[PDB]
């Protein structure tokens, strides 16, 4: 039976030629005498070129190879939440089966035109760099992008852990339940950042699906639509999910290794020209929903490493292109003590405005402006000693500015602490201080605002912004705070 | 004749013909299919094979499914009710509102014009907007590079354009959104519905939309420019029209170009592009010219690579652009709009025997004034201020309200005619208004909005 | 089973077997060979022939040779006897010390330990070296990476490693030498003899060693490292008790495959390289780990082609690491030993939470003056060190000073420095730091802070400089 079986012609790194097979589909899920997987990525007129689920010792010339009517789907709902699976689900944390009661295709086209409304949600990062000036709606796809160690996968935990508060409340609305893809990271990177979330106790709304170093090419190819399905059943349920690619450099790498091999034409690096394809698939998915189709989200931020700063090499360019806006991670920005080390100036994000709070873009427009204005007149901050008090004031504003734009890791901000601290810096109070005490005021300053002045905060957040009265509290805290502080 | 898949590699599906072979460039239908699946032929292989470039994703095909020869290229409806559609590549409606029910199709290859129809006619494409055609005029049948994209008003510049050409000289556009994001493409037809160039409960619809979507496969991406090519070359070659083509955008054309290129096993170029770079953009641009029954004039969203110029993508590019519209946020931050850069946007056809020897002077005019504005901006003798303050004061009768922005803005919108665009900057020029004062010269039409706007501030 | 040479290409061998195939991975053995040469099964090429690599060299191989197949992977030695012993890939005693007198044997390839296995504890280990102690500290049980372009001192650090952490530790060690120099392999041994970490006449020996160097075909030098990474294993799980493996260097490992690639038949990907050199580095990385069962403190010297960390083989290390330490031409060119880039040299510890906040402060306030003065550095070589303002001028000669106290005489170094070796307690290198950062030393000249070891001796330089 050469048509629903065949025998292998040849097997090694990963690919196996099958003969037969007859009436095999275009990647579809095969399965080999070990019990071992395959997917038929290449029907050639006399084999199908099947890339192996596993370790190929498994397979030899002349093994059978049979179609069993295998769907690559995954199982999906509430149940996964909580829970570490492989790149297909399966549990990989120990705590037994997964209670899944639905599954769904990890390989489905994304919503088209008509079903989307515009991205008008706030998906807020806690990440006060991110909220004011590059700031992230639901359904959005913003990239993280920078070399290795740029902070680039913290800015995603940051994230995670932000949803805390929003999922600890009644507001069901605000809602989000997150999804964290590891991509060919090593198995204990992935169980510290596991411990990481279990700790600041964000494991009960995340689902975290791996595939790492040492598992084969198709599992790291295959994991972002894994995921993606996951946040998905989500969106298309009237609720919102966010999912993060880290990374998809890894995968893209996964991919071009397969092509290679099934000796698919190479292109400019290497990879082959549907690499692009590769990631549009994938990121189009992340979509907002119209309450017609129950208004929910799917929200991604995939994860690039670029090699000595190249924004422009082709896997970058690629999911530059696909997104709607990136945040730019900067070596020399992390040494220098910008952390998290965000280009502003080069960051963007072209649902803007529409993804933030009235409290936000009260503070976040003029902060964004005389940043803009600041960074004109950057490059003589240490050689204007002359220059008139104009641009003098400029660069005393913009390098306070910059040092309010610093955070901690681990500590995502409420919305109105975030504006109360912007505040103090865009209203001049702290146009005096010494630029290297303002980290330094701002943790000070944030724990008194947050211990005493918890009245003011909630009306903050009760007006949805800073009224007169509650500029005229500000400024008598703050002043007199900082009196008190450059003693 | 009916053929049979023999290779599935990705995109690119092999089938085998028993009779007569497809020529290169039919389409072909997959039978067997939820949705239309479509193969455009680009190699005969020999023995009775052809080498095709999928239209939509290739997953659950089975060699020895049956094909279907079309026994032509991919064909698409033309004619007026394509106006405020939106098809794919394939000439598919996906706007969910059913049939496109013209009485005319298309095949989306079609020949450049031949050189006996070509018109040596030099004419402007008046936009009614202060900015272009003035300092940077569009020409009938040429080309324009539209440099910028986020939070400097593209959009609205599209849809301001689409309005006045249609108004002005009785010509409608096609949006071609090459390598569109479909969030994007959700947003800019809402946004056309809501400014009126799009309208759902009559035929009074301004544009046709064609969408190949980022995630459709290398080969959709890049027929997609050709489709909106086509609905455009139906208003010209039929109804004798001066059509506006939109390309957004020309980067992703050549990418997709790329891409296909790769797929095919064709050994890329300098700089890892396809080694028909030049002949893939000349077969598409060509068609975009004028002829004897009118013609078809484009603006193309320039993505810049690596912000390399000499990069050969848009090296290639700039070959067949007559002038550029640089929309500047710079220009934005300082409450202009339209944000066009009027410095930074030229146009081939100012020269003074293409436009008016009038045109031309008080364009030259303009340009010297802001540029010695920008000079003098660092550093006054009385010859001096008094070219600071008319400078100044051009600089915001630059600006200009546009009817698509009627309904935000809640002000009314202005279509300036080419003469009364000219005079009002020349008339500055010769300080013909240095007793009146500064903000009266901003967003107005024609200047006597200004000397009215400037009573009203009494 | 037995089958038949067909092609012989370089360390590439072809053999046709008539019944039984043997699976990839599996050891073949070449028969009328003076010593044992072993072919890995690589591949099935189809009508029942497969490719192999070649353990040693090919030499003297005839189209028609027989070859037996062993029904296993490689297996080599393990257990107590390994110790005081030198191994090649194959588990060979190359020390002409007769046979390992071992009964239990395991296979060089083997399955990565499962995200269930792993543990998540992290501790500072001291290594009494300023720059990594400060800026990117070692972990105990973590997996510590020494890149460098040939000549910048990843052997020397990893041999200062060898010396300040090794001597003085209580359970067992690994030494693997893959594909460096013989000469580094003898004086390796012999030090240790010395040392008494290699004892010849008793059983007190704590350091096995397995070299596969240089002057060995690529086969030897692709398999080598999972001969010395099995041993390990063996240590971390038999016996459980705390291990430490030293590897120089494991981009041999990937370089050693793309030696062989194009001959097994492969598209190039990018420079050069094996289009699975980020999975072949997958299934041998994720090997080398600390478990639940047992820890390993891993020390991998990683070798940077064209001195380019963007090159694929040290470009897909990185994200095995926890620690990396990174050196550069640049800095070692100026005299800085060693050559450690503190702007390229992280670790996962590096946190206030792991280090404390005395720590973390003073390691963030050097790179930020560091990479502070590295901006400005070109600026002043044009418009010169007169137009900066007396803060930034301030923090220029800081930063000179800072760069120098970072550089440090290393006791395995005599011999190139001229200066006696210094190890410095992790509370000292604090404490200079700090007080150099604090302009307590602004008086004092540039110099006296240059290959010295505590504070203490840059005062006494600055006297001794004096007159
Ligand atoms: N906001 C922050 N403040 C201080 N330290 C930070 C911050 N964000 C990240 N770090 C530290 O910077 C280091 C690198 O951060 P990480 O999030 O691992 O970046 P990455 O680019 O994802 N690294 P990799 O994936 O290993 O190439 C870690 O040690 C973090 O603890
Ligand atoms: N800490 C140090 N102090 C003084 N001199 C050093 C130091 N490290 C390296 N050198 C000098 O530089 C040479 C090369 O150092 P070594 O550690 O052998 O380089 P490597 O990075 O291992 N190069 P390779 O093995 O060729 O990839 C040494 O022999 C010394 O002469
Ligand atoms: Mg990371
Ligand atoms: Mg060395």
């Amino acid at each position: 039976d050469l048509e629903e079986t065949g025998r292998v012609l040849s097997i090694g790194d990963g690919i196996a030629r099958v003969h037969g097979l007859r009436n095999v589909q275009a990647e579809e899920m095969v399965e080999f005498s070990s019990g071992l997987k395959g997917m038929s990525l290449n029907l050639e007129p006399d084999n199908v070129g099947v890339v192996v689920f596993g370790n190929d010792k498994l397979i030899k010339e002349g093994d059978i190879v049979k179609r069993t009517g295998a769907i690559v789907d995954v199982p999906v709902g509430e149940e996964l939440l909580g829970r570490v699976v492989d790149a297909l689900g399966n549990a990989i944390d120990g705590k037994g089966p997964i209670g899944s009661k639905a599954r769904r295709r990890v390989g489905l086209k994304a919503p088209g035109i008509i079903p989307r409304i515009s991205v008008r949600e706030p998906m807020q990062t806690g990440i006060k760099a991110v909220d004011s000036l590059v700031p992230i709606g639901r359904g959005q796809r913003e990239l993280i992008i920078g070399d290795r160690q740029t902070g680039k996968t913290s800015i995603a935990i940051d994230t995670i852990i932000n949803q805390k508060r929003f999922n600890d409340g009644t507001d069901e609305k605000k809602k989000l339940y997150c999804i964290y893809v590891a991509i060919g990271q090593k198995r204990s990177t992935v169980a510290q950042l596991v411990k990481r979330l279990t700790d600041a106790d964000a494991m009960k709304y995340t689902i975290v699906v791996s595939a790492t170093a040492s598992d084969a090419a198709p599992l790291q190819y295959l994991a972002p639509y894994s995921g993606c399905s996951m946040g998905e059943y989500f969106r298309d349920n009237g609720k919102h999910a966010l999912i993060i690619y880290d990374d998809l450099s890894k995968q893209a790498v996964a991919y071009r290794q397969m092509s290679l091999l099934l000796r698919r034409p190479p292109g400019r690096e290497a990879y082959p020209g549907d690499v692009f394809y590769l990631h549009s698939r994938l990121l189009e998915r992340a979509a907002k929903m119209n309450d017609a189709f129950g208004g929910g989200s799917l929200t991604a931020l995939p994860v690039i490493e670029t090699q000595a700063g190249d924004v422009s090499a082709y896997i970058p360019t690629n999911v530059i292109s696909i997104t709607d806006g990136q945040i730019f991670l900067e070596t020399e920005l992390f040494y220098k003590g910008i952390r998290p080390a965000i280009n502003v100036g080069l960051s963007v994000s072209r649902v803007g405005s529409a993804a933030q709070t009235r409290a936000m873009k009260q503070v976040a427009g003029t902060m964004k402006l005389e940043l803009a204005q600041y960074r004109e007149v950057a490059a003589f901050a240490q050689f204007g000693s002359d220059l008139d008090a104009a641009t003098q004031q400029l660069l005393s504003r913009g390098v306070r500015l910059t040092e309010l734009l610093k955070q901690g890791q681990y500590s995502p901000m409420a919305i109105e602490e975030q504006v109360a601290v912007i505040y103090a810096g865009v209203r001049g109070y702290l146009d005096k201080l010494e630029p290297s005490k303002i980290t330094k005021f701002e943790n000070a300053f944030l724990s008194h605002v947050i211990s005493q002045h918890q009245a003011l905060l909630g009306k903050i957040r009760t007006d949805g912004k800073i009224s007169e009265e509650s500029d005229a509290k500000l400024k008598e805290i703050v002043t007199n705070f900082l009196a008190g502080f450059e003693a | 004749t009916t053929g049979r898949i023999v290779a599935v590699i990705g995109a690119v599906v092999d089938v085998q013909f028993d009779e007569g072979l497809p020529p290169i460039l039919n389409a072909l239908e997959v039978q067997g299919r939820e949705t239309r699946l479509v193969l455009e032929v680009a190699q005969h292989l020999g023995e009775s094979t052809v080498r095709t470039i999928a239209m939509d994703g290739t997953e659950g095909l089975v060699r020895g499914q049956k094909v279907l020869d079309s026994g032509a290229p991919i064909r698409i409806p033309v004619g007026p009710e394509t106006l405020g559609r939106i098809m794919n590549v394939i000439g598919e409606p996906i706007d969910e509102r059913g049939p496109i029910k013209t009485k005319q199709f298309a095949a989306i290859h079609a020949e450049a014009p031949e050189f006996v129809e070509m018109s040596v006619e030099q004419e402007i494409l008046v936009t009614g907007i202060k900015v272009v055609d003035l300092l940077a005029p569009y020409a009938k049948g040429g080309k324009i590079g539209l440099f910028g994209g986020a939070g400097v008003g593209k959009t609205v510049l599209i849809m301001e354009l689409i309005n006045n050409v249609a108004k002005a000289h009785g010509g409608y556009s096609v949006f071609a959104g090459v390598g569109e994001r479909t969030r994007e493409g959700n947003d800019l037809y809402h946004e056309m519905i809501e400014s009126g160039v799009i309208n759902l409960k009559d035929a009074t619809s301004k544009v046709a939309l064609v969408y190949g979507q980022m995630n459709e496969p290398p080969g959709a991406r890049a027929r997609v420019a050709l489709t909106g090519l086509t609905v455009a070359e139906y208003f010209r070659d039929q109804e004798g029209q001066d059509v506006l083509l939109f390309i957004d955008n020309i980067f992703r054309f050549t990418q997709a170009g790329s891409e296909v290129s790769a797929l095919l096993g064709r050994i890329p170029s300098a700089v890892g592009y396809q080694p028909t770079l030049a002949t893939d953009m000349g077969t598409m641009q060509e068609r975009i010219t004028t002829t004897k029954k009118g013609s078809i004039t484009s603006v193309q969203a320039i993505y810049v690579p690596a912000d390399d110029l000499t990069d050969p993508a848009p090296a290639t590019t700039f070959a067949h652009l007559d002038a550029t519209t640089v929309l500047s946020r710079a220009i934005a931050e300082l409450g202009i709009y339209p944000a066009v850069d009027p410095l930074d946007s030229t146009s081939r056809i100012m020269d003074p025997n293409i436009v008016g020897s009038e045109h031309y002077d008080v364009a030259r005019g303009v340009q010297k004034i802001l540029q010695d504005y920008k000079s003098l901006q660092d550093i006054l003798s009385e010859e001096d201020k008094l070219t600071v303050s008319r400078a100044r004061k051009i600089q915001r009768f630059l600006s200009q309200p546009f009817q698509v922005a009627e309904v935000f803005t809640g002000h009314l919108g202005k279509l300036v005619p080419l003469k009364e665009t000219i005079k009002g900057f020349q008339q500055i020029l010769a300080g013909e208004y240095d007793h009146l004062p500064e903000q009266a010269f901003y967003m107005v039409g024609p200047i006597e909005e200004a000397v009215a706007k400037a009573d009203k501030l009494a």
